[PDB]
């Protein structure tokens, strides 16, 4: 059982620096090379950098060759990554992985948990909940930051309940929803950062 | 640099069927390709590091072959726990590599979207906004596109769409296109789905 | 076949680049190495030609004014080792390896073949096939 | 510090942009490639020969980038980074990676599993053979070198210092096969060279280091490399990446890490024993362990010399065992800091006898060209020889005679002391005279006979020794005795323990091994072995528990092949001592139609043939079956004419009547009417001659035909070529 725990992330204004470290569990760091592998939301997988065994020659990927600084030592099992410059397009999820052998042929057997780096200047705000009539869903719009947990009634709808992931508006606030299908209940919506709960009963109304 | 092309882009089969996803390459690279499996929200996991070379905790059902141009991944027996996206890597030449990826969505029968609209603004309208949405629930396959009577754009939030993962039972999705105009600046939910004979619309007008 | 002594003299560097591929003119050639104790002291430059049928590496010296042909894959593998050490550093070196990374990517792959039989002398005679 | 990325267009010059990173180059020196500085340029030219444009690129890098930056402490083994500060020449001129890779093409097939016999954390070195190494005398003094001033010295364990290794060791650079791995620096101890037509093997042994280059003319070369468990080696591949690929070999051990350079891993080697050779050095530091496993496999391939005259897998295994044996001896000596005289004498003899069998039977080369050379820093053989030369020049029990001859044979330039040979003559005759009485030889006698033979066959004086002693070895081999000797070999191999005891060939030896008889493989004698098998109760039990009753008949045929295929099958041994047999163009000589050969006086020898003789003076025995006849020919060197003689008849004088001996020098040939041959007895002395005159009263069984069937007939062969029959 080999594990890797990543420490870093947060949100940083365009054109600044961030150092993402990686912990090593059970594995001797002085043996095999380390990968940094990036995945952007909705996008695919793109390799970034390799550090040779111990402190040593590191191969850099095409896109980031000028803006990336990578270093690792065998003392604390610390493999960092420094992004000094590139602002806009570097918003993604970063992974730390270890190659199977030292050689590149076999790819990376070991993997880490994850780190989410985002790029904005923002603060928290309040959400709101609106009822739906007469498939009985709820609606939550314009909040910040994540998450918002939306359940249904008590325990009994584990089936038909679909809680939708958030989508970022152009106003810098997210939005999502949750639904359930009968063919009177209440949508359960809670927001931790701004401390907000709005309960809305569902009673079928008239339509035109 | 080497470009990896993965085919097909998406594969939906039943449980136990043989699924085959290949991966192409610009270069004439010799041997080693690395298959990974990323379940949504989950971190990726290694499967096969050359062709037939599978080792780790992932079951032995999987296999692979091919040389010199294209290299294939073959699942002998498909399982419900195999739902994920599949990316491939080409390690033969270093500068960088990875595949576009292929989504695999486990199938069974086939349903169609049930269209409902949600007019009431009552507890909202006095707060300065109005929300009328449209929900597509329990439908297969993934393709549905929602248009409105008013010109579809980012300002209306019509282009904003969130899709839940398949329900653990019927393996059907749920689509929601939200219409929100802040400070109250004909409306219809136009649904185009292959499970429908014609792009029928359920409208609302006020 | 038309063989090769492994060495042709060159006074200027421009001529090394214009020198036609040895593999195209000849059939089988021998590689030779300069008669100097320390290569570094004498060495001037390394010219590597990719697209040739058997991609060739040429070691060139100034004051001797000679150009030698050496094993293409080994020379560049050997180079990347000395300049690939952990103790070594600097941005000059980082530019070397990045260009040295994909050197063979576009060119013809190395041998999958098997060496022919016969006895092998030690490295005294350079793996001469003589049994005695 | 200048990086420049160009684009080539037509032949004039090229467009580019200069990006000096951290330092200054003359930027106007980029017009003409800098040869001026102490730096070096790299130019990667991509140009399609189809006269397209493509592009080129340049990186000017500084000079220093090329140059590099008991116990294993004071004497290490240091790997070299690249070819630059080590021998560059073979790493350029090499055809490796161009015509071939010494490695198998797939990097997955490289790493191997360590065999069970390999060392572990509990046994950091390995098993040691049970006659364990004698401890250093507590109050005594270790001599700087090995010596003997007395005969007592060769018996009692004599010790000498390992101080040769700390002082006289040599730092040398080693280049592995075909520049497959980068150079290795070791501190030398010894070097071994065994050469032939069909193959040569080079062995380099040093502190915590061994290099054995094994090469056949008829097969692939392989190089075995042994380095301390800490040391990592970098393989040479085409990939220009800065990554690492570990050359074929197992995981490192508690003591040493072993590497295998060669393509035999899968493609070539017959078995999964590709991991077996890699485990050789990690099995033991006891040199007897490896020389035992060398001796065992030595015999086995002689029996199988029928189907394949060339055993490829038996050449590598045996050679690798020789090499690893000397590596064990240097390393046992460096580790325990003391040596033994009988350890140094042994490797001199073992390097002769095992090399002979290595090239001749395994490789297949003409035994005429077999030769070997050994330089060990802790052994000074030339001196030991001189110390011996004065020992001879200043009754002997068989044990004492074994040690005198073994050490006489182990050290020779071909020059042997007169008293050494005169000893050997006395040995054989004393084994003979006793063997015409009893049926078997004890291990003391068996070993005594071996070196006695090897001494006399080692080099018209020294030539007349090889002939007369070939008779004696042949004569002692009788259908009665051979079944005992071939039984010994089968009991020895069945009760053999490789791990806890040393197997040695002179322990299983027999006159039949030094005999010219090709006929012991005949159905008659073979089926006599099978019925002689239960006579050794333990042997018959173990044989039936593995091999089928059909396999036992074959296995018994295999062990009968040895006696015919050992001396008699050696073409070089024959040609020198019996040229007469081969003189005129002769099929029977090279077709093996001559079943048995008896050297006569000079220029003449008898012979036995099944088919129609095309040469010589022929005596045909008419009492014998038509399809399986017996013809005693008498050959001559310059006389190739064919004719026929007359079988005459004489009688035997009363034993005590004539105290004069006219009979001695003759041969007694006993045989059945089945065409089979039984006993060849030479009459050496009047004591034996008298034993002939007594039928039934003789102590010698072939002379008394009351112990045989009614098929027993007697012929008396003469030095003249005269053939007579005894009346009685
Ligand atoms: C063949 O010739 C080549 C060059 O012509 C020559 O290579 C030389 O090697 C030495 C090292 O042995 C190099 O000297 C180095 O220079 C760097 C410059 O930054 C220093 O940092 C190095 O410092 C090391 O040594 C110091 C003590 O002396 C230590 O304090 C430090 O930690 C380092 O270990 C080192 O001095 C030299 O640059 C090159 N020469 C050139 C011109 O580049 C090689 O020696 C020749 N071969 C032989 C043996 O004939
Ligand atoms: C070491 O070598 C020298 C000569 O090379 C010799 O005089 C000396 O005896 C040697 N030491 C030993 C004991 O091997
Ligand atoms: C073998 O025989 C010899 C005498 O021929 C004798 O000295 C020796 O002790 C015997 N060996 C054994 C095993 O007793
Ligand atoms: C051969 O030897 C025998 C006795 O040794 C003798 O009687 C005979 O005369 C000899 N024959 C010849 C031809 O000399």
């Amino acid at each position: 059982e080999v594990q890797l725990v990543e420490s870093g992330g947060g949100v940083v204004q365009p054109g600044r620096s961030l150092r993402l470290s990686c912990g090593a569990s059970g594995f001797t760091f002085n043996t095999y090379a380390m990968h940094w592998v990036r995945q952007a939301p909705g996008k695919g997988v793109e390799w970034v950098a390799v550090v040779s065994d111990g402190g040593g020659n590191r191969y850099y990927a095409a896109s980031v060759k000028g803006r990336f600084t990578i270093s690792r030592d065998n003392s604390k099992n610390t493999l960092f990554l420094q992004l000094n410059t590139l602002r806009p397009e570097d918003t993604a999820v970063y992974y730390c992985a270890r190659s199977r052998g030292n050689h590149y042929y076999y790819g990376m057997d070991v993997w880490g948990r994850g780190t989410t780096v985002t790029v904005s200047s923002a603060s928290t705000k309040g959400p709101s909940v609106f009822p739906l009539a007469p498939a009985l869903g709820c609606l939550v719009k314009d909040y910040f930051p994540e998450p918002v947990t939306v359940s249904w009634n008590s325990g009994a709808l584990t089936s038909g309940v679909h809680t939708f992931p958030a989508v970022l508006q152009s106003s810098g606030l997210y939005s999502l929803s949750s639904v359930v299908t009968v063919p009177t209940y209440i949508c359960n919506v809670n927001h931790k950062p701004s401390n907000t709960k709005v309960d809305k009963r569902v009673e079928p109304k008239s339509c035109d | 640099d080497i470009q990896m092309t993965q085919s097909p882009s998406s594969v939906s089969a039943s449980v136990g069927d043989r699924v085959t996803i290949t991966c192409r390459a610009s270069q004439g690279i010799s041997s080693w390709l690395a298959w990974y499996q990323q379940k949504p929200g989950k971190a990726p996991k290694l499967l096969i590091y050359a062709a037939s070379s599978l080792q780790s905790g992932v079951p032995s059902r999987f296999s692979g072959s091919g040389s010199g141009t294209d290299f294939t991944l073959t699942i002998s027996s498909l399982q419900p726990e195999d739902f994920a996206t599949y990316y491939c890597q080409q390690a033969n030449n270093f500068p960088l590599t990875f595949g576009g990826g292929t989504k695999v969505e486990i199938k069974r029968t086939v349903a169609a979207p049930s269209v409902f609209i949600f007019p009431p603004s009552d507890e909202q309208l006095k707060s300065g906004t109005a929300s009328v949405v449209c929900l597509l629930n329990n439908f297969y396959p993934r393709e549905a596109k929602v248009q409105w009577k008013v010109d579809n754009a980012l300002q209306s939030g019509n282009s904003q769409e969130s899709v839940t993962e398949q329900d653990s039972k019927d393996s059907t999705y749920s689509l929601s296109s939200t219409l929100t105009l802040s400070k109250a600046d004909v409306y219809a939910c136009e649904v185009t789905h292959q499970g429908l004979s014609s792009p029928v619309t359920k409208s609302f007008n006020r | 076949t038309p063989l090769f002594f492994g060495a042709k003299p060159l006074s200027d560097v421009s001529l090394i680049i214009t020198e036609p591929c040895v593999s195209s003119v000849y059939e089988a050639w021998d590689y030779a190495a300069p008669p100097v104790s320390n290569l570094s002291e004498a060495l001037s430059g390394i010219v590597v030609k990719t697209k040739c049928p058997v991609p060739e590496v040429i070691l060139w010296f100034k004051d001797k004014q000679m150009a030698y042909w050496t094993n293409p894959y080994v020379t560049l593998k050997g180079l990347t080792q000395s300049v690939g050490e952990e103790h070594k550093s600097g941005d000059i070196r980082d530019a070397l390896l990045d260009a040295l990374s994909g050197v063979w990517v576009d060119s013809t792959p190395s041998s999958t073949n098997i060496p022919e039989n016969g006895c092998v002398w030690g490295a005294d005679r350079l793996f001469q096939r003589v049994c005695q | 510090a200048l990086l420049r990325e160009y684009s080539d267009r037509n032949m004039s010059l090229k467009l580019e942009a200069f990006y000096p990173t951290g330092f200054d180059e003359e930027l106007i020196k980029s017009l003409h490639w800098g040869n001026d500085r102490k730096h070096v340029f790299l130019v990667i030219v991509k140009v399609n020969p189809t006269t397209h444009e493509g592009d080129v690129g340049l990186v000017i890098f500084p000079k220093y980038l090329l140059s590099p930056y008991f116990g294993f402490l004071s004497h290490p083994v240091t790997p070299d980074v690249s070819f630059f500060d080590s021998s560059f020449a073979p790493y350029l001129t090499t055809q490796h990676l161009v015509a071939f890779t010494t490695f198998p093409p797939n990097p997955l097939v490289w790493h191997l599993e360590r065999a069970e016999t390999a060392a572990t954390a509990e046994r950091p070195f390995g098993v040691s053979l049970l006659p364990a190494r004698p401890t250093v005398p507590k109050n005594t003094i270790l001599e700087h070198k090995a010596h003997f001033a007395t005969w007592d010295a060769l018996a009692r364990h004599t010790f000498f210092s390992a101080e040769a290794i700390i002082t006289n060791s040599t730092l040398r650079i080693h280049v592995p096969l075909f520049g497959s791995v980068w150079p290795i620096r070791y501190w030398a101890t010894g070097s071994v060279l065994l050469t032939s037509d069909s193959g040569r093997v080079e062995v380099n042994i040093g502190v915590g280091f061994m290099s054995s280059l094994i090469s056949l003319s008829s097969g692939l070369p392989i190089e075995l490399i042994v380095v301390p468990h800490t040391v990592k080696l970098n393989a040479v591949t085409s990939d220009t990446t800065w990554f690492q690929l570990n050359p074929p070999g197992p995981d490192p051990g508690p003591s040493y890490r072993v590497y295998l350079l060669g393509r035999g891993l899968d493609m070539n080697f017959s078995k999964h024993a590709t991991v077996d050779i890699c485990a050789y050095p990690e099995e033991s530091l006891d040199y007897r362990y490896h020389l035992s496993m060398a001796h065992t496999e030595a015999l086995r391939m002689t029996t199988k010399a029928d189907q394949h005259d060339i055993n490829e897998e038996s050449y590598y295994h045996i050679a690798a065992r020789i090499a690893t044996s000397i590596f064990a001896l240097s390393e046992m000596g460096r580790t325990t800091e003391y040596f033994l005289l009988d350890e140094i004498v042994d490797v001199q003899y073992q390097l002769k006898f095992l090399n002979y069998i290595l090239m001749r039977i395994g490789a297949g080369a003409h035994p005429n060209t077999i030769s070997g050379t050994s330089d060990l820093i802790f052994a000074d053989p030339s001196q030991l020889h001189d110390e011996l030369s004065l020992l001879f020049g200043q009754f002997i029990s068989y044990d004492e005679a074994r040690d005198q001859l073994k050490t006489a044979y182990a050290l020779s330039r071909g020059q042997d002391h007169v008293n050494a040979l005169s000893l050997a003559r006395r040995v054989i005759m004393s084994i003979y005279k006793g063997l015409l009485v009893k049926q078997n030889l004890n291990a003391t006698e068996r070993q005594a006979l071996f070196f006695a033979s090897m001494i006399l066959l080692n080099f018209s004086s020294r030539v007349l020794d090889g002939r007369t002693t070939l008779l004696l070895m042949t004569s002692m081999c009788t259908a009665a005795h051979a079944t005992q000797a071939a039984l010994n070999i089968q009991e020895g191999l069945a009760y053999l323990n490789p791990s806890k005891h040393m197997f040695t060939i002179p322990n299983v030896y027999s006159p039949c091994m030094g005999s010219l008889r090709t006929d012991l493989t005949e159905e008659i004698h073979v089926m006599n072995l099978l019925s002689a098998i239960p006579t050794r109760p333990g042997l018959n039990e173990v044989l039936h528990t593995q091999l089928d009753e059909s396999e036992i008949f074959d296995a018994a045929f295999k062990t009968m092949m040895i006696f015919t295929t050992w001396t008699a099958k050696d073409l070089h041994i024959l040609h020198t001592h019996v040229p007469e047999v081969f003189t005129c163009q002769d099929a029977a000589a090279r077709n093996g139609e001559y079943v048995l050969i008896l050297p006569a006086v000079q220029g003449h020898s008898y012979v036995i043939t099944r088919n129609k003789p095309q040469r010589g003076l022929v005596y045909s025995l008419a009492d014998v079956d038509v399809y399986n006849p017996i013809s005693v020919v008498y050959l001559s060197k310059d006389t190739c004419v064919s004719e026929h003689g007359v079988i005459e008849t004489v009688a035997l004088p009363h034993p005590d009547n004539l105290k004069e001996c006219l009979y001695c020098g003759s041969v007694f040939l006993r045989y059945l009417t089945t065409g089979a041959i039984m006993d060849i007895i030479i009459i050496d002395s009047k004591d034996t001659e008298r034993q002939l005159a007594a039928m039934g009263n003789s102590t010698i069984p072939p002379f008394n035909p009351d112990m045989h069937g009614d098929d027993s007939k007697a012929v008396l062969l003469f030095p003249n070529g005269t053939v007579v029959t005894l009346l009685g």
